[PDB]
């Protein structure tokens, strides 16, 4: 019969022959979102397991170079400012660009951004549009109302344009920001590209802050950690964060 | 040393050791990116002839980093033995190469060679090697490891069970391990990549992977690959402590970015001693791959491979279980396609066991690179008959949770019929026991994660 | 049967099988240069999904070219046993794929199944297999033929001497041979391209490489690969006769451009009968590779993997000792890069045993290809686990006079070496008489040519 | 202290502990193939896979080098090229290349003779080096031993970018009974010297099949002297006009 590689009933497929127990095959298929009981041909995939690998890839690809339209970004009452990298394809070939602010980008942040917030939400669209587009309006407002019902000095939202994680740390300098908040797509896997991840460190320099001082909260969307879930651990992170003083393996517990 | 020679006509002068060593380097965009790279073949070709004529002292005497100023050069400076230096200290590279791949270069000859090298000159040796070079010189440099499992000997070809999930969902990780060891996967170990780095969420993945493990009494071991810090605070709290995992850096500044102390691997050491259910000596374990220097700007000039190199280096100081490069895990930025990802990989290999460790490969690449599943599947045949002492597993090697691509159960299952491998012995017999496996191939009831229940 | 599918809720509809064919295979800049390749990555899979739901039925009635117009399809079609192809005539494409990749399908459940299949349906299960398909499949398909030498039996690895010169000097090419011979090749063949095409020249190349053979009873067969009129009418006149070798197309019009007729096959079977010195059955050598049919404009708009598997089936009729793909040997325009042509010569290799033919590969390339010696490097190594009848060998892979690059003499022996693969039975024993070779492995005096004066 | 590229780089003998090391010395000059290079253990000897690699880098600059258009007009000779118009387009488009483009066509039969029993055309093909090293020692004798005791011989230009089947569109447009086409063979490893001479009787972009050509490869200063060549293709060129065919369809 017709099949869609990429319809839920292809993705529920169990494709073991003469199992001991078919009724834990379906049990064990619900229960990960890895492609399990798929069966074999010899030590080798079956067909249609192949066959859905291959679409999936083809899709994945296309996330890669997709950008999120600038009028998306406006529409979300977001400030749009890049990095030095020009576009997509110097984007991928370039992290030590996409980790600088540019010329025209540091005089922005210090025109239109709230000079010294104790906490600075930055967002980048990182190797994912997808993780942007898909969880913002899911995150994001909670995100920004938990930290100031009730907090305190919060600064203004703005979107970067081919950055990378280390680029919080110009932007905490610069903004002189007690705790940078960043949220960025990760690199796009192969049954989703929706993945959101968030990167926070207190007080960035760009001179001494070493990777291991940011705290990390991966796999942030509907496959794994719920965006509004997610928005109220960031919040409670930024909180320790300030009354700690420290960030990442700084931190206690 | 000379710096310099005369290629069709051509004069071609470098400046150091340091660059000699970079542009002999296969093309690659990581040694573009660094500004490191040669600007043709040309230059290339000169840069391994100079390299190729230096000799061991040379480069022994020449590190990318300085003594005085990084702990990793200390250390890989610090444990050469000086009576195997001085024996071959004044061999050019040309002439180490050819006594590597030399017949009649025994296992036990290399035993004590390799004592003298230090880390860039096993990347040395590397840089002047083709990629029959770099597998058939592997293939004749076994190194034999000891946990629950042997892993290393000839004839044998391990596997890793990488159960992640994007929460760290309980029945997502025992799904996928019951799935690979319905492959014969895990022999090597069963490790998770957690996603929350916290200790009860550690203890709570240990105690499922040691459910399984105790219930159908497996002799393998049990990993979550936190941070070693975290990993240690739960097994000294009770967590079952099998290997102990972290991330090594061929420089002290890539150490401290991953917030690594060399106290703490000394530390994991010690914990290990006390508190893991390992029978071997062996409980450590240490993941690689080429571009982590160059990403925490700790690469000092120097290119990926002889960077790679130190963390070799590095880990033979501490005698791991297992290493494995993660050899396309970062992006295209540093390996771009399927010829560099697959160079990358055997050269990896190579200089891990030239160093003496028990080398793995974890097969992969990313989804914003320029490579394929048959690429996975190119390399892993071609790793295997370099004797490659481990790969990873995961359902057909889609990670859910670290968006990248591995090598499937069926993988490792098809090198071993492909080769006429067998798994490790402890874990051989394990399967044959539940009906798995029957001459190292898979039965008619294999490959189903139903036979567990 | 279907024509269309729908992936990801998008319909795409393919004109005819010929279509299906072509936009299933993977990129490759021939199909590019064909304008038959899919339009995108989703189309590609798509055309997969199509294929994989036809039935062989659906294929063996719609080959590429018709069979009241082209003789090479009226033998494929002639040849088939009927009552194999009613046992699979409804099998899908999908189902033939895992029949072939199954451990319980053994040796001669294929030795009748392959009966049942025309080229066209071996074509389409290789494009719907991976590259460990396409060596695994490969490697459970072995095929062994006999001349004066045994190949093709699993566990052991063959060569071909390839002595080519610019003058035809027979110094230069009795050189090759006593160097080729030191490394352990020569078992498959001591075959030379000839410069200049007479039964005069002809002759003069054969004495020299039977003039090897006999003064050191070497079991082998020697061979020039000029036109097959002329290699009869020179055996015809006297000269030794060893292999008879001829070019081939997979269409009439393609066999047309190279000059051959069916008939001319027919007598050189018969003249090799009659005249040549072969102890077995089988004294027929044909060459093949992707492009071919294309370049001659003789494809008629079927792609090249297609066009390459009719070569097999063609060849199958004559029951040739040995056949192997030039993988690399044209140009860039049919085969890009590395990829491409590992990918090619898995998919030749995979398509010719399951042709039932003893499929060998010359792993090669060009110099105005985007390769070099790393790729036939990497490519007889996955062809070796394949089990790969045989590769070919000169002096580093340096071809003087067809201006390419191949394996290298050495490459074989560490083949062998590697894989623990012996030569042809009945060449080993004469290496080992000669002190070669002792247990499948060179000898301190292997590799001097100078031994045999 | 060696360059890869000298001639002694090219006459080392690798063999660690030989049988006969004379018998080395001679095999080794008695072929351009690289013999005797030793071996460590299987794999290649260090120097043998270094002079291996430097002998590409060489052998890849060969495949994207051009003739320049000073040169061509101090041989005087018409510059026309096909449809190609680049070299990274004339590796991927053979198509292309084995038709002329559309000023091609209209300076032929302007600057040309009509119906010659003879055409030489030449084209650079896949290499340049094998056109412009043996140039004046093929062409010179070519011509004239085709007008010394010979026929009407046609006008020669140089065609840009072209292949082997595009003397099939000069045979009709010229109308010409045997064309001669001196084209350069893809480049080796060791050397990008090497030309070859594709001639045909009559031909028919709707009939000639590839066997009905008669191929002359290996020219250069290692097979085929370009003098000693150029003589054998006038006595080629004599016997097509005699026996009315070409290639195969031709006896002896
Ligand atoms: C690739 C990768 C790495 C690479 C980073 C190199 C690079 N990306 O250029 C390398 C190999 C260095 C690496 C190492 C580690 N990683 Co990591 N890594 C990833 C991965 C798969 C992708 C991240 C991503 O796509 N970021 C988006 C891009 C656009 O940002 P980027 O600026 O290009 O990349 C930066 C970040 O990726 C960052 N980074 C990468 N890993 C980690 C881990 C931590 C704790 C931090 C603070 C930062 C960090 O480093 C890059 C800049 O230097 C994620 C998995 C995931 N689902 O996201 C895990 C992940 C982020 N890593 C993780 C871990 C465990 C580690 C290590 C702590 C391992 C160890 N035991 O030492 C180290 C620590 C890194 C450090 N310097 O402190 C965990 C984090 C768990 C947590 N909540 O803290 C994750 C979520 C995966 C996992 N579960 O194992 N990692
Ligand atoms: C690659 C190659 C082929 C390829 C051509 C595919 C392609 N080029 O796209 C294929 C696989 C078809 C091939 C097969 C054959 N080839 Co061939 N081929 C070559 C090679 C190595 C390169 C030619 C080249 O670079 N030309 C320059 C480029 C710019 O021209 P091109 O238009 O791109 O190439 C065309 C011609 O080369 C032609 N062609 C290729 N080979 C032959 C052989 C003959 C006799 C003729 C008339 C034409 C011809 O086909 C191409 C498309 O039109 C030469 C070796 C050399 N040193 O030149 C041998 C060579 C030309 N081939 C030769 C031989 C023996 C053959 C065969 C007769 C083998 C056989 N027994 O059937 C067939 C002939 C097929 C035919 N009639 O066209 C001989 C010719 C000997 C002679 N006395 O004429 C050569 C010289 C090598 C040798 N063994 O000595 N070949
Ligand atoms: C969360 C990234 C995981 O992948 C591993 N990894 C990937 N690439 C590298 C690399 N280049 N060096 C060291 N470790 C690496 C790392 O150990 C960590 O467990
Ligand atoms: C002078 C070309 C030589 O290489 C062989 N060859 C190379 N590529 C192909 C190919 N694609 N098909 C058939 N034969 C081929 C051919 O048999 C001839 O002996
Ligand atoms: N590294
Ligand atoms: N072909």
């Amino acid at each position: 019969h017709a099949l869609d590689l990429g319809s839920a009933e292809a993705k529920a497929w169990i494709g073991v022959e003469n199992p001991h127990r078919a009724d834990v095959l379906t049990e064990l298929r619900r229960s990960t979102v890895a492609r399990v009981c798929t069966g074999r041909a010899g030590p080798r995939p079956r067909t249609q397991a192949l066959l859905r690998f291959l679409a999936d890839h083809s899709r994945s690809k296309d996330t890669v170079l997709k950008e999120v339209p600038e009028e998306w970004v406006k529409a979300q009452g977001l400030l749009e400012v890049r990095s030095e990298i020009s576009d997509k394809n110097l984007y991928l070939t370039r992290p030590d660009m996409g980790r600088r602010l540019c010329a025209e980008a540091v005089e922005a942040l210090k025109a239109q951004c709230v000079a010294n917030p104790d906490v600075q939400v930055v967002i980048s669209d990182g190797l994912s549009t997808d993780a942007i587009t898909v969880n913002y309006e899911e995150i994001l407002p909670p995100l920004m109302a938990g930290l100031k019902q009730a907090g305190l000095k919060v600064g203004t939202p703005f979107f970067v344009r081919y950055g990378r994680v280390k680029i919080e740390d110009q932007i905490g300098e610069i903004l002189g920001a007690k705790v940078v908040i960043l949220l960025v797509g990760e690199r796009p896997g192969l049954g989703q590209s929706e993945s959101l991840s968030c990167y926070a460190v207190y007080s960035p320099r760009m001179a001494t802050t070493v990777e291991a001082d940011r705290t990390c909260i991966s796999n942030i969307h509907q496959g794994g950690t719920p965006p509004v879930e997610a928005a109220a651990v960031i919040v409670d992170l930024a909180k320790r964060m300030l009354e700690q003083k420290a960030s990442g393996i700084n931190m206690t517990r | 040393m000379k710096l310099k020679t005369t290629l069709f006509g051509n004069v071609y002068q470098f400046k150091d050791v340091k660059e000699v060593l970079a542009k002999a380097n296969e093309l690659r965009s990581g040694d573009v990116l660094a500004g490191v790279a040669a600007a043709s073949s040309q230059e290339r070709v000169a840069a391994k002839q100079v390299l190729s004529e230096m000799t061991v002292a040379d480069i022994r005497n020449n590190p990318v980093i300085a003594y005085e100023d990084d702990c990793v050069t200390r250390l890989i400076q610090d444990d050469v033995n000086e009576t195997a230096y001085n024996q071959i200290k004044n061999w050019s590279i040309s002439e180490l190469r050819e006594y590597v791949l030399s017949d009649e270069t025994s296992v036990d000859d290399i035993a004590f060679t390799r004592k003298g090298l230090t880390s860039e000159v096993v990347a040395a040796v590397a840089k002047i090697c083709s990629n029959a070079d770099l597998i058939y010189g592997a293939k004749k440099m076994p190194v034999i490891k000891k946990a629950n499992t042997t892993i290393g000997i000839p004839g044998t070809f391990s596997a890793r069970l990488q159960p992640n999930d994007t929460r760290d969902d309980v029945q997502s990780i025992a799904a996928q391990i019951y799935e690979g060891l319905s492959f014969g996967v895990g022999d090597a170990v069963i490790g998770v990549n957690p996603v929350t780095d916290d200790v009860e969420n550690l203890s709570r993945v240990l105690d499922t992977i040691y459910g399984v493990i105790d219930k159908f009494n497996i002799p393998t071991q049990g990993c979550v690959l936190a941070h070693v810090t975290t990993q240690i605070e739960a097994i000294r709290r009770g967590a079952p402590g099998g290997l102990i995992f972290q991330s090594i850096c061929g420089s002290e500044k890539g150490l401290k970015e991953f917030g690594v102390e060399l106290a703490m691997l000394d530390e994991a050491r010690a914990v290990g001693a006390e508190f893991n259910r390992i029978a071997g000596e062996n409980c450590l374990y240490f993941e690689t791959g080429q571009g982590s220097a160059l990403s925490a700007g700790a690469n000092f000039g120097a290119d990926q491979v002889t960077m790679e190199a130190r963390n070799y280096g590095l880990a033979r100081h501490y005698d791991p279980f297992i290493v494995n490069t993660v050899v396309g895990f970062i992006g295209p930025e540093y390996l771009y396609n399927d010829r560099q990802i697959i160079r990358a990989g055997l050269e990896d290999h190579f200089m891990g066991k030239l160093s003496g460790i028990s080398m793995g490969c974890d097969c992969c690449y990313t989804n914003h690179a320029d490579a394929d599943q048959n690429l996975n599947e190119n390399l892993m045949i071609l790793l295997a008959t370099a004797g490659c002492n481990y790969i990873m597993g995961m359902p057909l090697g889609d990670d859910i949770m670290l968006n990248y691509q591995t090598t499937a159960f069926h993988d490792t299952a098809t090198v071993r019929q492909l080769l006429n491998l067998r798994p490790s012995p402890e874990f051989e017999r394990w399967l044959e026991s539940m009906g798995i496996m029957a001459n190292g191939r898979l039965t008619k009831r294999a490959g189903d994660p139903s036979l567990f229940f």
